[PDB]
Formats: C-alpha cells, structure tokens, sequence
C-alpha cells in the first residue's frame, strides 16, 4: 500500500519574545523555502522528456475514448466481465478490456469506464471524492502538547492508544493485548477534546482525517454509507492513519425504529460506520478518535468493548490544571508584577480551558480599554465576571 | 463610566512604542514563509494519476476494439414474480434498481428454469430482455461468512456456562454423534434451538466451542450483514449457504445477532427463504441450526413448535465462571503466577465476559504504562477500578 | 436584415421554456443557471434581457433545447 | 461542452443560491444615531466585530 500524509513545517516555537533567535530560525526556514522555489523552477526550466511509447498509448487512449466515466466495481465475474456502478447508482454488467490490471480489480476500487458501451478501461487508485479529500488533514494544526495544560492522564491514554502502536508496538503483542481499536474522548464542552485531537494531529506520523460526524450524512440515497466507506477505504489505503470524528453524537444517538426515509438513511449511514469499524482488524494500524459532549446519548453498541474499548474522560480542570492553563494562555501576555491570578483560580467555579482562554482574552481587551498592554490584576478581576455569565445563598453553610 | 473608543492616533501609537524592535522583520518573514509555502504547494503539481494500464505485450487492442464494437452492456436487475409463465406467459416484471420496473420476456439463450424470482439478471437496454442470470456467487472473501471449519476454541476455553454448555451438548452432540439413541427412542432430534441472552455473555464462542467438539464445521452469519448493503441477494446467498450446508457432511449453521433480521421487502424474502430451508429440509439431517439473539423481537411465526424445539438463556457469569474467564484470558498474557483471580471476579459483579476481556486488556495497558513486562495484581486492580464502576460504600457499609 | 434578425431573436423567446434559477452571472452574456430539471448549466444570456433584473436565485425561463437564458 | 465533456472554461467558485442570497448586498439604513441607550452595548459589540478586523495587530 501507499504511505501516510499530513506534512508539516518546522515546529519553531522555541523562542517567543521575538529575540531574533526566532528571526534567525525563520530566516533559515525562508532560505530553504527559497531553495525549494528556485530548484523546482529550474527543473521545470529544463526537463525535456515525453513521447517515447506514444503510438501504443495513443491507440489505447483512442480505445478508451473521451470522456471516461468512473464507477465503483461492485462485483466481478469471469475475468472478462464485471459489475460496475455509475455515480448515479445504476450498475451494469460490462466487459473488461485487456489493458486493465486484473490484479488491481477488487470490489470497491474506482474503475474508469467507457462513456458509451460501458466497459472497464482503467483503474483509479486515487478517486478520493472532494469531500473525503477535504476531511484529510494537509496542514498540521499549530497546537501541540505544549499548548495543552493538565490532562496528563488523558494525554497519556491517547498516546498509549494511537501513538504507541504507531511507534514501537512490541509491548502490545509481547503482553499479547490487542491494540485499542478506536478511542472516544468525552466530557463537558470546552474541556480540550478537540484541542487534544489537534495536538495528536501535530505530533503525528500517520494520515490524520478530521471528520465532523454531521458531515457524513448526505442528501442522496446511499451517499452517506458510500462516503463513510470511501473515508475508511482511504484510511486503510494510506495506513497507518487516524480517523478523528468530532461530535460523534451527530449520528451516534440511540438507534430507534426508523419511520421516514431520511431516518432510515441515517440508520443506514450509522450501520455502515459500525460495519466499517468492525471491518478492519484491531491489529491494523488504523485508529479512530471520536469526541463528544453528550456521552450519555450515544448508542450503547458503538462503545462496546468489541468496537471501542477505551473511553477517555475529560473532566473539568482542577485548580492545579486551572493554573496550568492560565500560565499557558498568559505566556504571550505582558503581565505586570501586581497580577497574581491565584484569586481567580481559588474561586470555586466551573471554569474550563475555553473559559480560561476567554478570560485571558477579555483581560487583554480590558487592558486595551485603559490604553495599556501590561494588564493589571484588576483587568482579570473584571474579565472573570465579564465572561462568566449567569444554591440559594445561605442555605448551605 | 463611558469608555472611549480608540482613535486613529491611539491605534497608530498602540502598534508602535510598546513593540519589539524586530516586529516588522519577524512578521514580514513569517508572511513570506507562508507565501512561499503556498507557492511550492501550487507549483509542485499533482503527478500521476496513473490509470490501471497493464504492462505491454498483455494488450490485444485489436480484440479489445472488436469487443468494443461487438459486445453490449447489460443493466442488472432483481427479477420479481414469474407471472405464472407455463411456456405461454414467460414475461416477468423486473426492477432495475433505482430506475423503473418493466415487464419483459427472456432472451433465447436462457431457459426459464435458470430464471426465478429474486435473482440478479443482466438485461439489455431497449427491449430489457433478461439476457443472463447473474448469481451473486459465494465466497468468504466477500462480506463475512462462516470462515471456519474446525474452530480452535475447545471445551477448556469456555467457562461460566456449565448448564448452558450441557444444554447445548444435548442439543447438538447427542443427535449428531449419537443418532442411535434418538432413533431407538423414536423422538425427532431437536430441529430448532434458540440461545437468548445479553450481548457479551459469550454466546457465540460457546457454540463455536461445541462446533470444535461436534466434529462439524461452524457457520457464522451476521444478521446486520443480511440487512446492510448485502441485502436482497442475501436470500440467494443463504440459499447457496444452505446449499453448501447440504454438500458438507455436517454443518453447524448459526446466525449472529438475528435481531437485525427477526424484527423490509428483501429482509422478508430472506426470512421466508430461511423458513423454506428449515421447514423444507428433512429434520433427520445433520446440518442442525443454532439460533441466538439478544432481544427475545422474533416473529411469532418462527418459534411455533417444529421450528425451535429448545430455548437456552445465557445469564451473566457467576463467581466460578467469572474467575474461569479471568484465568482463560490471563493464559494469553505475561502476568505473575500468583494472581488472585477469585478476588477480581468478586470485584466484577454482573460483568459480561467481553468486559472481563477488556479488563485484562486494561491490566496489560497499565503494565505497559509502567513499562513492566509482567503485569501485577496491582495492575489488574487499577484495570478493574477503571473498567468496572464505569466513600459512599465505605463510610456506611463495614 | 435587422428586422429579420430581430424577428428571429423574438422567436427564440417562444414557448415552451424550462424554468431555472439564475445562480450566478459570469460574463456580460454568459451565466450559470440551475434548471429545475435538477441540473446546473453554463448558458448564454440573451442581450435584450434587463441585466439589472438578473438577481441570484431569480426564476428565469430558458430555451428548451439549449438552456439559453431566454 | 455539449456532450463531448471537454473543460472549456473556468467559472467562479461554487456557491449554491441558498447561501448566496445571505450576503447583505443592499445595506440597511440603520445608524447608531438611531439607537437610544445601548452605548455600552455598542462599544462591547465594536470591540469584537470590527476592532479585531480593523487592527488585529493589538
Ligand atoms: N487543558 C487545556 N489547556 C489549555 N487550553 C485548553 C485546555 N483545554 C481547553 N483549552 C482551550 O479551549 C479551547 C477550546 O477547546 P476544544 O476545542 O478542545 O473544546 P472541547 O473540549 O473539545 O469542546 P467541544 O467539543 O464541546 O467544542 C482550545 O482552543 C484551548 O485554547
Ligand atoms: N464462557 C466464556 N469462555 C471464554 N470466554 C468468554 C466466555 N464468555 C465470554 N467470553 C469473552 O467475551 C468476549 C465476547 O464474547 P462474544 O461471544 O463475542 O459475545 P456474544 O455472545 O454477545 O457474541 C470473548 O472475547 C470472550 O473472550
Ligand atoms: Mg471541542
């Protein structure tokens, strides 16, 4: 098979005070990018290589004709005829021409067919419809485990699930435990589930596929399951890979007897997702990560030990994790010496990582209100109740 | 106090004064880096895009063109009611998929004996004559199937179902390997048996266990497979499956999660085909069927006597059963030889067998966490603390 | 000849015409229109049509055999 | 093309009309001078709507 993807540039992020160590490293990166540009522009400047076979390729192209429609090879027959489905959904019993790679023909791979008198004239290993191409991550997110505060147990678990099998896995089969096929992160909103997925996609060595869950559902009949199948086929093809499906409850709700056609199609799409999850062996190097807020509303078959063994909990940050997050998000701020930040943490509340980030942003805004950028402690004091909107007083004492 | 919006001079002074001396250079450099990255990305191209072109000397381009100009494509369809042909009304109505349905006749190359209701047929495009029946073929490569002849799970690999395994033995071993006692007892061997219980109890492998000790091949058929994309032809599929069941000397046919089917045109077709295969095949045969489900949604027309002779409930494993499962799953992992599996089985009340396997997996996980090649009892304690339970029970109970 | 050409242009606006949605204007004379047959076509806008009346998602009658925005 | 299916022109990016209508092409006639009170609210909006857009440098 082919190899993974998601190329990223240098981490940099060693200096941040803009002390020309940043400038020197960035100038080195820019110099290398310049040599990229110049080298390829020179290579295209002189590169005469074409024709050669020509005639045989010309006549095979004439045989193929123009245009050529792509379909899905649903089934094969004796090695001259096959069953191919056009993107509309109609499949036909067609013939297979000699110049096709009989080894490449398998149920599922896209086949180039003749526009008139349909007949398999080619195989496309890179169909990758625009949607599933979009779901594949190209530029790694700039966030990383340095940006994540706390969640040390969560980071440990996610790395033990998706990284350790990717890196040296000998511990797994040495203990004989099958690697955890699939992991579901869950917790209250803005705890860091999507942030952890970003950090995983940063420090990665596999094709990362970001999905929205609600993205899978498609209007046309059978488009949903077909897209799910395409996504997982791309995952296997570019294995090792990580398939992140954020907001799994967009489809993961409890399965109930469908009545309307649309609900039947949703049930079909989830059934196909579950079937694809079961399809690949856990020994395979393709893992899935599903994040959600309403874990209690998920179907209790998606989270079966035979399908998703692990269940990572993302609890609201503790006081030490709260101060860790505050330190992280205040790194780029020019805080004064009067600020302590301890009063905000000590206040018994339900701050989250998102809440703390917003508190820092609003403190910066309040400082900008006073025409300053040093950000006093009073700025944080105001910002805390500015962003934290909304037990009867002395009932409990 | 009315706060003042920033003015133009305010904005201009904010961007300066309290700035790092290298702001312009660094920001500009980052911008050029991003621009150069996009430049490289757009200019690097796509490359092949290499279509499935066979190596030369395998090409019969002359014959390929001959086929292109001679042979014709056929749309496939699911043939429906025969309209009682009797050689004078050979028309059938066929549904070409999401396209329409047409009442058509046969091509001269196919006899009506080859055409019957519910088989995929390839037909032309204007007369829509059924040109060739298209059996969906049978192979373990497609879908999932029995994919097993002599399972590697033995009677020592099953625990916690002693009464259940005994009942299963009476079901399958006694008529198959001891037909003489049923014959001279003058009693029909159990034609049908159902194995109901919560998922993860172990049901499947239990049958698989007896499938190894019944000296017969095991058959795994998933009801969701019958109800998912492999719907329609599935009837014919199981037809062929039942057909191959007849071919073999003895088949342990078992359907996984029949709830997906037991509770829908093609689904009903598969059901009635199952009814015909069971009620039609002679009960004296040796391909006895094992039925299991999680939701005792089964149609009333099924468990009528003569189709399901016995029912077996697979309850959650008991202390002895749970500790047996713990030991069984510990046999396959590197642990110490002094693990109190009775302790753990006590610590997992009302826990499914799959839950026990996951508990062992998490014990190995914790062992890996400390990078210890041998899992400890502490590791299993943390594993059960994590998996099981998903002050109150210690400050009141003692 | 101008009279004959005007007659021909007017005749191209005869009936029947298929209804579609004026999705997007591309050039001064060509647009993208979503014909209610369920299909998007890159077609040519007839000159006499008031350009200011061409707003997105507006219902437009198109020639039956050419989909030209009539 | 007609039925040859030959790429013969590149058109602007695909936006289906259902969202293409959601642009405010015809700006409404409502000024802050027509809004009584809400001065604090207007400032709080402006600190999020156009201040980040006009000058992200701060
Ligand atoms: N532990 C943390 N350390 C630092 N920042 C954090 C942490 N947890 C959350 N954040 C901040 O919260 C922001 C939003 O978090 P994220 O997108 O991961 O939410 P989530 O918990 O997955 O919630 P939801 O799925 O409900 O949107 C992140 O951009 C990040 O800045
Ligand atoms: N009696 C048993 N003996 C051995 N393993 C068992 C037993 N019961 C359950 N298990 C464990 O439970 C897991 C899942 O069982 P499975 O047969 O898939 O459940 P179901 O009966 O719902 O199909 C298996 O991996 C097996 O290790
Ligand atoms: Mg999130």
């Amino acid at each position: 098979t082919k190899g993974p993807d998601a190329a990223s540039k240098l981490p940099l992020v060693t200096p941040h005070t803009q002390c020309r160590l940043k400038l020197l490293k960035l100038e080195r990166i820019k110099d290398y990018l310049l040599m990229e540009e110049e080298f390829i522009r020179n290579q295209e400047q002189m590169k005469p290589l074409e024709e050669k076979q020509e005639e045989e390729r010309s006549k095979v192209d004439d045989l193929r004709g123009t245009p050529m429609s792509v379909g899905t090879l649903e089934e094969i027959i004796d090695d001259n005829h096959a069953i191919v489905s056009t993107s509309v959904g109609s499949e036909h019993y067609v013939s297979i021409l000699s110049f096709v790679d009989k080894d490449l023909l398998e149920p599922g791979c896209s086949v180039l067919l003749n526009h008139k008198v349909h007949a398999v004239i080619g195989v496309l290993m890179d169909d990758t419809d625009p949607l599933v191409t979009v779901m594949k991550v190209e530029k790694a997110p700039q966030e990383t485990y340095a940006d994540i505060g706390g969640l040390d147990n969560q980071i440990q678990e996610i790395k033990e699930s998706v990284e350790l099998p990717l890196t040296h896995p000998e511990y797994y089969e040495e203990m004989g435990i099958k690697p955890p096929k699939g992991v579901i992160l869950y917790g209250p909103p803005g705890t860091g589930k999507t942030l952890l997925a970003k950090a995983v996609a940063n420090q990665t060595s596999a094709t990362f596929l970001r999905v929205v869950g609600s993205e899978l559902i498609q209007k046309y009949l059978g488009d949903g399951p077909k897209l799910v199948r395409e996504l997982f086929r791309v995952a296997e093809e570019h294995a090792p890979s990580i398939v992140f499906i954020d907001e799994i409850d967009a489809i993961g709700t409890k399965r109930y007897d469908s009545n309307s056609g649309g609900e039947r199609e949703i049930q079909r799409t989830m059934l196909e997702l579950l079937n694809q999850l079961d399809g690949f062996d856990s020994r395979g190097d393709v893992k899935v990560i599903m994040a959600t807020n309403r874990i209690e509303t998920l179907d209790p078959a998606l989270i079966r030990p035979g399908r998703i063994d692990r269940k990572i909990e993302f609890p609201l940050p503790d006081e030490k994790t709260k101060k860790r997050i505050f330190q992280i998000h205040t790194s780029r701020m020019t805080l004064a010496d009067d600020v302590t930040l301890d009063d905000l943490i000590m206040a018994k509340d339900d701050l989250s990582g998102a809440d703390i980030k917003a508190i820092c942003t609003e403190a910066g805004l309040m400082a900008l209100r006073e025409r300053r950028m040093k950000v006093t402690n009073e700025d944080f004091k105001k910002s805390k109740e500015n962003v934290l909107y909304k037990t009867p007083e002395g009932l409990y004492l | 106090k009315p706060i003042r919006a920033l003015d133009e001079g305010d904005i201009a002074l904010l961007k300066t004064y309290g700035q790092s001396t290298y702001s312009r250079q660094i920001k500009q450099v980052e911008d050029d880096i991003q621009q150069l990255l996009k430049k490289i990305n757009e200019l690097t191209g796509i490359k092949e895009s290499d279509t499935g072109l066979a190596p030369p000397a395998l090409w019969d381009l002359a014959a390929d063109k001959q086929t292109l100009q001679s042979e014709q494509p056929l749309q496939v369809a699911r043939c429906t009611k025969i309209i009682n042909a009797d050689s004078e009304d050979p028309k059938y109505i066929i549904n070409v998929k999401q396209f329409a349905k047409f009442v058509v006749d046969l091509s001269d190359q196919v006899a009506p004996t080859d055409i019957e209701e519910g088989m995929r047929v390839g037909v032309d495009r204007n007369k829509y004559q059924i040109h060739i029946p298209l059996p969906p073929k049978i192979d373990p490569t497609v879908t999932m199937m029995q994919v097993e002849e002599k399972p590697d799970v033995t009677y020592s690999d099953v625990g916690g179902c002693k009464e259940q395994i005994e009942k299963l033995r009476e079901v399958v071993e006694t008529p198959l390997l001891h037909p003489e006692r049923f014959v001279n007892l003058g009693i029909e061997p159990p034609k049908g048996v159902l194995l109901f219980g919560p998922p993860g109890t172990g049901k499947t492998l239990c049958a698989r266990a007896v499938a190894n000790r019944t000296d017969a091949c095991f058959i795994r058929v998933i009801g969701s497979e019958l109800v998912q994309k492999y719907v329609g032809e599935g009837a014919r599929m199981v037809r062929e499956l039942f057909e191959m069941a007849r071919t073999k000397k003895a088949c342990l046919i078992f359907f996984d999660e029949i709830d997906a089917i037991g509770g829908d045109n093609e689904v009903q077709r598969t059901m009635l085909e199952l009814i015909n295969q069971l009620d039609g095949f002679d009960p004296r045969g040796n391909i006895k069927v094992l039925m299991a489900t999680n939701r005792p949604t089964l149609d009333p027309a099924l468990m009528r006597p003569g189709r399901l002779d016995r029912k077996i409930e697979f309850s959650l494993p008991d202390l002895e059963g749970r500790t047996h499962i713990f030991k069984i799953h510990a046999r396959s992992m590197s642990v110490e030889r002094d693990i109190r599996f009775e302790l753990l089985a006590r610590l997992c009340p009302n826990s499914t067998g799959a839950e026990i396997r996951s508990v062992c997996t998490e014990a190995g996980m914790f062992a890996i966490r400390a990078r210890r090649k041998i899992a400890t009892e502490k590791d299993f304690l943390e594993a059960v603390n994590k998996v099981i339970k998903s002050t109150p029970r210690y400050m009141t109970y003692n | 000849e101008f009279l004959h050409a005007q007659e021909e242009v007017k005749r191209i606006q005869s009936i029947p015409l298929v209804i579609g949605q004026f999705l997007e204007a591309v050039d001064q004379n060509t647009a993208i229109v979503g014909s209610t047959t369920g299909s998007n076509y890159y077609v040519r806008i007839l000159s006499t049509i008031d350009r200011e009346l061409l707003k997105p998602n507006a219902s437009v009658a198109l020639h039956k055999h050419s989909n030209a925005l009539v | 093309r007609n039925d040859s299916y030959t790429l013969h022109k590149i058109l602007p990016n695909k936006v289906d009309p259902l969202v293409s209508l959601m642009m405010v092409e015809k700006v409404p006639d409502s000024t802050y001078e027509m809004i009584g009170g809400l001065d604090k609210q207007i400032k709080e909006i402006k600190e999020v709507i156009e201040l980040p857009v006009k000058h992200p440098e701060l």
